[PDB]
RNA sequence: CUUGAGUCUCGUAGAGGGGGGUAGAAUUCCAGGUGUAGCGGUGAAAUGCGUAGAGAUCUGGAGGAAUACCGGUGGCGAAGGCGGCCCCCUGGACGAAGACUGACGCUCAGGUGCGAAAGCGUGGGGAGCAAACAGGAUUAGAUACCCUGGUAGUCCACGCCGUAAACGAUGUCGACUUGGAGGUUGUGCCCUUGAGGCGUGGCUUCCGGAGCUAACGCGUUAAGUCGACCGCCUGGGGAGUACGGCCGCAAGGUUAAAACUCAAAUGAAUUGACGGGGGCCCGCACAAGCGGUGGAGCAUGUGGUUUAAUUCGAUGCAACGCGA
């Protein structure tokens, strides 16, 4: 991307709920090209949150999303030949992407003898703003606030 | 610009602070001629008048003292 | 531990270090802190962040004087000249006005010789 | 009165009065020959710029 | 005789020179007013000041040196050079319209004067800066660049020195030869005059014609076309050295060779290469991502070692699951 900026590839909406957000989620935790293997974990870990953790699975998805979304991120760029940790603003769609990418990384360390159980547990815990996933967002914010001197 | 030729005044007076003030910045620094448009013959007399007035305490040197 | 009912902030700045000093209009120092006394030394000493720390440090170190209205005189061309201004506007400092007090010699003394590097 | 756009009013008088540049200039001694050489360089440049 | 040169009357601009006053900003030091732990320094440090109070901050004083901006592509001076303000003595240039002298001119070997900075002698003065020097660093070294200090010196008076890339690398005077855009400085005229538009000078900056030049370039301020006079050059090193003379307190200056040595040394421009010179523009080069290698076991190649032999080749990318 040096001459023309192509940008991110467009994606089909999720088959079960017709939502691009959840489709990108299954694309972002799919391993080795195993689409059905991943979405069978996704839909179960959302059904479990539907019945007990909240009232609606699709909206609980968002209430956990914006509960882990970061706002200001240090993207290290040397302006004039000095290591400057300049803080820049994330775009909305990249914000959602970072959020889901962090929530899947949180579910990975959960253990709990399952994958659906981990995803459900951490998606809930993040929706309540008390999850291993939210700490990385506030650490991004900590590192953004430390390096304010370079604005 | 070049006001001292439109009026045609032959001599600039160090006692005419009303005119000298229009050629001095808030910092107290003389304004260049590339900014005010004055002629060189008259910019030299302006600088002389401004210095003579700053000696008689009729004008500040710097904005502080 | 005593009031003066007013204050004047004097931000001395150098390329090497920035010094913040709250003093009464009579020029009597009430409190002071330097960006080198903030735990930042050498290169870390000279940066807008260090001066921002020293500003608040001096603010708190004088806070017991109940200073509210202050006049800011900033000096020196180094960085942190405005950073310090902002970082002391914190803690409800009612800034009256600022003024550049940098010493400008009228072709008075010979400066040191140009460095080679 | 706001403190933010009261500080941008400082960064206008400060700069247009130059003093930041003057401290750098008076930081080190410029030999008069270098002064005149630099004056002539700037002269020829900002002169022959506005012809071509 | 009056056209060259010069004089007189009237003005204009100017860091022209000498002398004497003087003001404001800043540095440093001193004394104190408040006040607390750092200050200062650098690539990063340390030496260095600081708790006997530093630095920071305010007041008052001392002192030396230099004059922010105005400031210029500006001006003046024979050149070196000359920059706050005021006074005093003073030199030159220029303009206007006249009057006057009547070739009184140009150049100039020796000669005489002036002549940046450093340096020298005597007597001062000494804030800052800063050879030598002292310490702290850097480095393989570091008698350096970097840092904290710091002496002569820089400043003043009177003498000496007489040298610079003292350069426009371009001697002085005069005449002649297409133009354009400027700056600075006088001045004639005319608009109704304020502005404004025409004429004529002085100096000065930049393009460019003819011509000239090896080229670069110069180009009405010639390096063009000519005249008058003076200085100087004769291959590169040796050598602006030796010897002698003159000059200097001294450092040294000036005038100024030869033996010997080499077959070149050099000027400008050209084509590339190179630069710890620029400007730019692409590539999974980086960034943004996803997955690996590097750890384990094995498979395979290579090096090495071993062997009677471990057949030969391929070895940075561009050899090593390569020829096979
Ligand atoms: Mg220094
Ligand atoms: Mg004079
Ligand atoms: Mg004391
Ligand atoms: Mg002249
Ligand atoms: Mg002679
Ligand atoms: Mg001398
Ligand atoms: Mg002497
Ligand atoms: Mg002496
Ligand atoms: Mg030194
Ligand atoms: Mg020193
Ligand atoms: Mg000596
Ligand atoms: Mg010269
Ligand atoms: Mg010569
Ligand atoms: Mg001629
Ligand atoms: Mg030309
Ligand atoms: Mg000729
Ligand atoms: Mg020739
Ligand atoms: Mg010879
Ligand atoms: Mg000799
Ligand atoms: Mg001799
Ligand atoms: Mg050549
Ligand atoms: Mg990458
Ligand atoms: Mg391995
Ligand atoms: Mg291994
Ligand atoms: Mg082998
Ligand atoms: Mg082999």
């Amino acid at each position: 991307p040096r001459r023309r900026v192509i940008g991110q590839r467009k994606i089909l909406p999720d088959p079960k709920f017709g939502s691009e957000l959840l489709a990108k989620f299954v694309n972002i935790l799919m391993v080795d090209g195993k689409k059905s293997t991943a979405e069978s974990i996704v839909y179960s870990a959302l059904e479990t949150l539907a019945q007990r953790s909240g009232k609606s699975e699709l909206e609980a998805f968002e209430v956990a999303l914006e509960n882990v979304r970061p706002t200001v991120e240090v993207k290290s760029r040397r302006v004039g030949g000095s290591t400057y940790q300049v803080p820049v603003e994330v775009r909305p769609v990249r914000r959602n992407a970072l959020a889901m990418r962090w929530i899947v990384e949180a579910a990975r360390k959960r253990g709990d003898k399952s994958m659906a159980l981990r995803l459900a547990n951490e998606l809930s815990d993040a929706a309540e703003n008390k999850g291993t996933a939210v700490k990385k967002r506030e650490d991004v914010h900590r590192m953004a606030e430390a390096n304010k001197a370079f604005a | 610009f070049c006001r001292f030729t439109a009026e045609g005044v032959q001599e600039i007076d160090y006692k005419d602070i009303a005119t000298l003030k229009n050629y001095i910045t808030e910092s107290g620094k003389i304004v260049p001629s590339r900014i005010t448009g004055t002629r060189a013959k008259y910019q030299r007399q302006l600088a002389r008048a401004i210095k003579r007035a700053r000696y008689l305490s009729l004008l500040p040197y710097t904005d502080r003292h | 531990r005593k009031q003066v009912s007013d204050g004047v902030a004097h931000i001395h700045a150098s390329f090497n270090n920035t010094i913040v000093t709250i003093t009464d209009r009579q020029g009597n120092a009430l409190g002071w802190a330097t960006a080198g006394g903030s735990g930042f030394r050498g290169s870390r000493k000279s940066t807008p962040f260090a001066a921002q720390v020293a500003a608040e440090r001096c603010a708190d170190a004088v806070k017991e004087y109940g200073i509210k209205n202050l006049e800011v005189m900033v000096k020196g061309p180094g960085p942190g000249r405005e950073s310090t201004i902002r970082a002391l506007n914190a803690a409800g400092f009612r800034i009256t006005n600022i003024t550049d007090v940098t010493p400008i010699p009228h072709n008075g003394c010979r400066p040191p010789k140009k460095r080679r590097v | 009165e706001p403190f933010d756009v009261a500080l941008r009013r400082f960064k206008r008088s400060c700069e247009k009065a130059g003093v930041l540049a003057e401290v750098r200039r008076r930081e080190f001694y410029e030999k008069p020959t270098t002064e005149r050489k630099r004056a002539k360089a700037s002269a020829v440049k900002r002169h022959a710029k506005k012809l071509a």
